[PDB]
């Protein structure tokens, strides 16, 4: 194994990328992605501050990512801190649940795309792909699911918009603004369909089906 | 997820958006419709006094009927927000 | 031993990354400001990584004009990629912001233009909806696809360049218009009708009608008609990604 | 079931413990008790401030990778 | 290149200075050795040398291609070695500080490029 | 047992850096900000108060309403803690107590009850068995929902005033004139005349 | 008791920090700059004058409104701890008590009374003894009431004139002919006609 | 030639002016007040995105100054790497071009008129026209020429709406209002006699 | 008596960061990009030229018309200060004389007297005694005015031209007809004929005389 | 009754305390003053120098987090 | 073999370039969002 | 009728005043002047050096301040 | 005028560079008439000029960059 | 073959040089003939040099990977 | 902890260092008393004992007539040897903690 040097260097070192393995490999994003579509949705671009909404993805995901954490931990965090499995051994170790989490929500057409961009050989089953395919491929799946989510999350709050204008029309009051108008009503609306725990049970649903 | 499914989703969205607009947009055309021939019949013509009881009577629509908008509406949005999960691509 | 040559890798690593990069700052979707910046750079990146080994390495130096005429010719490529995608999007959100007026949606805008009062909300609609239906047709996977191959027809190489080439995307303008008249056609033409059906009522007893009967009637009328018509966007979506793909294909070239 | 702040819990109670243990023998040693030597002191000593620097620069780590997140906008 | 063309002077003096230690170093370490010639470059003729053609090497055992000049000798030694240890430490201490010269000076540009560089 | 002094100091300074995110997510800082942003939006002028005023204000009322809470860590937590009599750890846990009271007060149940859900708990028993974990995104769905439902009923005497006053020049003729032009002025007259700020802030401080 | 001269620079450097925050909640710049958004507002020019313009004005304002409360600041407070007569404690005292008196003579009496008694405070004798975290809630509130007051105010003669411009095309049957675009012109020229920026800064600086 | 770092600094220093390069030297708002005042004509402001009509004009200003960079390519481009000529001498004659195309785009009475703003008297000759005259000049050059195209934009779209409502009201009707009807009529005389592709062409014979 | 080449440094860098609030409220920028931004709306069309061709535009006009100040500047005060001749005090004293001038001639006496009582400034014998804490603000609110009287007069062709155009249409029975489409490219043909552009930079320059 | 700014008076005064009392110390020592040791003098400086840098890492956590309190868009 | 003092200058000309291309992108993608950002 | 300019003008000259007569002690010190001691010279030296530290982080300060209140939207 | 001015100040920071550097490499190849002291100064004054230029620029970017982010 | 295979590469024969160090000084402390302690003490000089040389280039490659990061898309 | 293993062999070779000149010198302290043994340990057997103490009498190389076997140059050459050897093991030890240091400063 490495020198206990090179160890404590490679562990520091390591510790730099947890934005990134929380960004690129995590159910941050697809989170992120929807939370900010819909303040844009309810027309309050300011309303929960960013750091409100930061928190509530952290911990969203950590309720999310938790078999995942617990695999990891109990295969090869807990052998590797008994001197039993090696440091270059423990992430190959632990590579493997989160690559199996990344793979069931990614999409057969992004692996195929980036399996053919590598001008790599035939994947006859998902046990040859690496994460050099796995991961871009995961990444694009998680945007195109977040934005699917976000664009389908836009409509009603456009139908309200759209039938206001219409009956401000009706009754010919052509300079009222709808916006002004039916910026209370889509906060009535969030409010009365319990805007958030519905919201928060179908994201969770999303990543367990 | 297939583009069937999509457009599914749009036209039943908008489907429900002529369904909570239909009742005032209506009330207010047959409000003003009866008071214009109500001035053809009367030889009356001033364009403001058709704008009168249109408030009126899309005002009462609320009263009577809103309710049922509220009710479909929020089943909508549930529904919406239920099935949310089960039709990701 | 220990070499690690960096320049090597850094010029293997960069101009694919600039390209691949300008690609994902205008790409629709892909540019959509919702997506925070990191996740952006870091699906360049690991593109880059995937793809740039495959490809022939450059040795100009980053400290010099050739550099910069590198860096144009990637930027130039990713926008005009990116552009010529959005097109389709612009065509749809012209034929549905038509809609709309034709409604009477936003009566303002005929007598103060650029008044600060717009609303199309029917031009929304239908954007997004062509947004839902490019994700499901997986048309960012193809625009990735076709960024990776536009090296095999242009290399990352300083390269001579055309002219009516560029008119070409210029003229592509026209196809936001052309396309986006037959979208509105099938509605915008009865809607016509009706409003010439409200002039027949006009005809008759002076006033008493028109901005107390035609208003209600005419948008109820055209939620209906288009809410009926929504079926049909997908096939004209399909033709307009079809038309921008390969005027890309043909043109880039 | 795993626990972050349980961890961070052990991992500060593990250079707790080493620092008093290092301090209660060089107590020990100043005190006349027979049986402690010097050398053991010392290396005890050190081995306690490789510890505390190993806590600091997780701590560095954390706290930047944290504030980074945070300042995102979404 | 323009970076390259820049550096490159003070890096090549550098790396003379390098190869001229290494040859005093030699030059210590075979002080008692007897029949053994004391060997030194002449650092601006060759620095000019690698300056106007590249850096070559005899083969690659391998070894630059300066030319390993003879010392002088001070006065005469029985067993055969013109070694002479006061000249060997004033070179030594001499060359030491040059190359200390010239990492304050390359690490000095590189400083006075990031500064530009950092935004 | 005891942490080392050092341990005390690295844990102590390193905790600081949590502040703004106890403010904003475990304290009323949430639900008084998104009201004040959505009372801006009612006035019919966007940013009329600068952002700073109303940030200041609202850290003043939230200090206010938390006094009893920071009366309570401080006779239970800081004050035994700086004695010397307990441990950090145990004057955390201690101290931790009128807060999570303060945050089930106004914890929504479902809310509650859905993350206990996601987080695989099972008999949880009595109300003093919710985990910090558990409890802290539950009270941030909960104010978010309370704010909403409070900014919605302050946003229809202004909806009240546009509606009137547009259908009143319709009715009378003047159907080109802007009425939110107009509306503005009667907006803020109604907002003086009402005392709407210090209503607004006895309303805020009487949610809780 | 004096603080020693680290201490003390600390202390003014941690204090300039919080210069915004004075500026914007202790002094007149908050009321300026709300009448100044109002009335760029009301004349239908909602960027004529920019931004950076109005802030300079405001300050320059606020300068030569808060000049009495800073010359008593430097001959009672800061020259005695200057020439070293008195410590940074006692100075910082007898500095708070000026702007302490300027903030209560702008302030209204229900909100300090809503501050009072949302902060729990025993009984006060008389505005000698009140503190200063329950006077500067209520003086931003009272600022925020008075200049939302002096807005909807001077937003009146520009509604006589779209209302006076309106009806006369109106009762021409100018039907479409929208009324702002002819209303600006002579929005421009009633505000230039009156000397309305030199009047309204006068007015501005006589209300304090 | 002088310092390397100060070359760097100048270089990043002038990418910042990369906006202001494109608006007052180039052409860019000659087609993007053209396409502003088009928009405008057809009575949709927002008919086809802003961020498409900039895109266009920005495809539009790099086919008309292909030549204008061919002819940079050759004086600057090239010679800067056979070292005949760089740095200064190179510079300014690589934006020689540039003045060339800005003299041929400007009018007489703009730069008369800056040059009497700046005392220059001894201006003779029309090829040594100082940049802090020539720019501005060319500016308000670029806003006359865009006006009058949008003028001439204007008139057909401006002709089929009196029409329509001159039939309207001869048909009896005094109520309906014109602009729904002549709306789908001013798309269809645009897309019918293609008026895109021939409003490009003009652009480009514009100059 | 000369300041130490640091506190110099510190100072020049120091105020470097005072640029836009020198241009705004010291030179002739605040009169002229105001213009402008009642221009383009008197056109009819907000759009009009974009943001910063007109800002711009406004700076070269800002530096042809300060040409003769900045010109005096050069040679009374800095070109001793570039010749080793005087301080950066007596130079920050010297240079400001011209601009102080300047500022004054477009002074109204109304404001300035507003700004000295407002001051409880005392007697000041003459013009050359006024202190700049009182001819700043005063300045800026007679450019103010003073651009505000430009825009309305400025207003009066466009409006003559809606009303005649108006007054056609509805002389016709066409009461249905906006007019603002219809004056729009009239408004466009009357700033072009006239050469709109160059004449109202010519009158702004010679205003300023 | 709890105020921050008592408490933050409080600590401020303690560290004054601290540096004034070493300062009197050593200021003793250096005049003569029999009965002061000078290992006691410099280990009550490196006191007050910890307890300084101890209400400067305050200070800096404290404006950093109202600074990033006070920047958010309402 | 290659020398720290090879070893160290060449790593350090390709953190300057890479740094500076950052640098050079950034100006031209600023550049690029203000054109993109104005309002025709 | 105080003036922050005047007392800004005023701090600048003190700070100037200070770093003056420590360079011209030290170049006096340099020249071998029998009255002056180094001890001296680095004390001044280091008591400009630190008012000249003081008047850079207020003018940070205040610079800050300002580009804060011009920023605003008003 | 003010290009004139920005080009001369950037000429003279550039003779500086240049001068500091020819020195040093006069003095690297045992050049005699030349000292160390004077080889460090002159690059550290160079550095100091170069550094001052470096501010400016930022401050005058800054500067147009404010101003041009108006709203007309 | 890939630079993190020339990452890991580096790393290995650092860590096996400075294991291959302390393994001499292990044996010259057990007594074990043979062992000099010129060549125990230049081996860790060499093996020090490695590891410093190893803590810079992680240093710089954390510092360009940082760098980045940093860049505005 | 990981971190005993690796400086687990210089520490048990420093103590041991540390006894066995401990030994040493009471065998020089105890030279002149008549019926005392020079005691002595063996250093590698004993670090092995420890990584994975017994004193062992040295062989006489004079008889004397009171019995004191302890002979001054052999423990004279030890004792400086042990010095040496505890300096070396110092150096090491500080060398690897030096190491484990400046790993993690930055």
């Amino acid at each position: 194994s490495w020198s206990l040097s090179v160890q404590t260097l490679v562990f520091i070192t390591s510790l730099t990328f947890l934005p990134a393995i929380l960004l690129m490999m995590t159910s941050f994003t697809r989170i992120i992605i929807v939370f900010g579509l819909l303040r844009n949705a309810l027309g309050t671009p300011s309303a929960p501050p960013n750091q409100v909404l930061l928190g509530l993805a952290l911990f969203l995901t950590f309720f999310i990512m938790s078999p995942v954490i617990d695999k990891i931990y109990v295969d090869a965090y807990q052998p590797f801190s008994e001197q039993k499995i090696s440091m270059q051994e423990a992430l190959d170790k632990g590579a493997q649940p989160l690559r199996a989490f990344m793979l069931r929500q990614t999409r057969e057409a992004d692996l195929a795309l980036f399996a053919r961009l590598a001008n790599s050989g035939p994947l006859q089953g998902p046990e040859a792909v690496p994460m050099r395919i796995l991961l871009p491929a995961y990444v694009t799946s998680e945007l195109k699911t977040a934005f699917q989510i976000g664009f389908t999350i836009f409509i009603p709050f456009l139908i309200i918009d759209l039938v206001i204008a219409s009956v401000l029309m009706a009754l010919g009051m052509m300079m009222v603004p709808p916006a002004t108008i039916a910026l209370p009503f889509k906060l009535m609306l969030f409010v009365l369909v319990d805007g958030w725990q519905l919201l928060m049970g179908s994201l969770a649903q999303s990543f367990y089906s | 997820m297939t583009p069937e499914s999509v457009m599914m989703m749009g036209t039943e969205a908008m489907k429900v958006a002529l369904a909570l607009a239909a009742p005032l947009l209506l009330v207010a055309l047959i409000t003003g419709l009866i008071i214009s021939i109500l001035q053809a019949a009367t030889q009356i013509n001033e364009m403001t006094l058709s704008f009168i009881p249109k408030i009126v009577a899309v005002f009462i629509a609320i009263i009577v009927a809103g309710p049922w908008m509220l009710n479909l509406l929020l089943d909508y949005v549930r529904t919406l927000f239920s099935n949310l999960p089960y039709i990701i691509g | 031993v220990t070499s690690e040559q960096w320049l090597y890798w850094l010029h293997l690593y960069f101009w694919p990354l600039l390209r691949v990069l300008a690609l994902i700052s205008t790409a629709p979707i892909l540019s959509e400001r919702a997506i925070p910046k990191r996740v952006k750079l870091g699906l360049g990146i690991m593109i880059t990584l995937v793809i740039a080994p495959s490809l022939p390495a450059n040795d100009t130096p980053l400290f010099s004009i050739a550099a910069l005429w590198l860096a144009m010719q990637q930027i130039l490529i990713g926008i005009a990629l990116g552009f010529t995608m959005q097109f389709a999007f612009a065509a749809v959100r012209t034929a549905g912001e038509f809609i709309g007026l034709q409604m009477g949606l936003s009566f303002a805008t005929f007598v103060d233009p650029g008044s600060h009062l717009n609303m199309p909300v029917l031009a929304r609609i239908m954007d997004m909806l062509a947004m839902l239906l490019f994700l499901t047709f997986n048309g960012h996977l193809w625009l990735i696809s076709l960024l990776v191959d536009t090296f095999h027809t242009l290399p990352i190489g300083s390269n001579p360049v055309n002219s009516n080439a560029f008119m070409a995307l210029a003229r592509a303008g026209g196809l936001i218009f052309l396309n986006g008249l037959m979208l509105a056609l099938p509605v915008i033409t009865l809607l016509l009708t009706l409003n010439l059906a409200l002039g027949l009522l006009n005809r008759m007893a002076p006033q008493l009608s028109i901005f107390v009967i035609g208003f209600p009637l005419t948008l109820t009328v055209g939620i209906m008609l288009m809410a009926a018509l929504m079926p049909l966007i997908a096939p004209f979506c399909e033709h307009l990604f079809s038309e921008i793909f390969n005027l890309l294909a043909d043109i880039v070239s | 079931t795993v626990s972050f702040a349980g961890q961070l819990h052990a991992a500060l109670d593990r250079i707790s413990d080493r620092q008093a243990a290092a301090r209660v023998q060089a107590e020990k040693f100043t005190l006349g008790e027979p049986g402690i030597a010097l050398n053991d002191v010392m290396a005890d000593m050190q081995k306690a401030s490789v510890s505390m620097q190993m806590g600091i620069q997780v701590r560095n780590k954390l706290v930047a990778a944290y504030q980074e997140v945070m300042s995102m906008q979404v | 290149d323009r970076l390259d063309a820049a550096l490159r002077f003070q890096q090549e003096a550098l790396n003379l200075r390098a190869q001229r230690q290494e040859i005093l170093a030699a030059n210590i370490a075979n002080a008692d050795t007897p029949g053994y010639q004391a060997r030194d470059i002449d650092f601006a003729s060759e620095l000019k040398k690698v300056m106007v053609r590249g850096r070559e090497e005899t083969g690659g055992v391998s070894s630059p291609a300066v030319d390993l000049l003879y010392r002088v000798p001070d006065q005469p030694s029985l067993d055969g070695n013109t070694v002479d240890m006061d000249r060997e430490r004033t070179q030594f201490a001499d060359n030491s500080l040059k190359y200390q010269m010239g990492l304050t000076v390359l690490g000095s540009q590189l400083k006075g490029m990031m500064n530009v560089l950092q935004g």
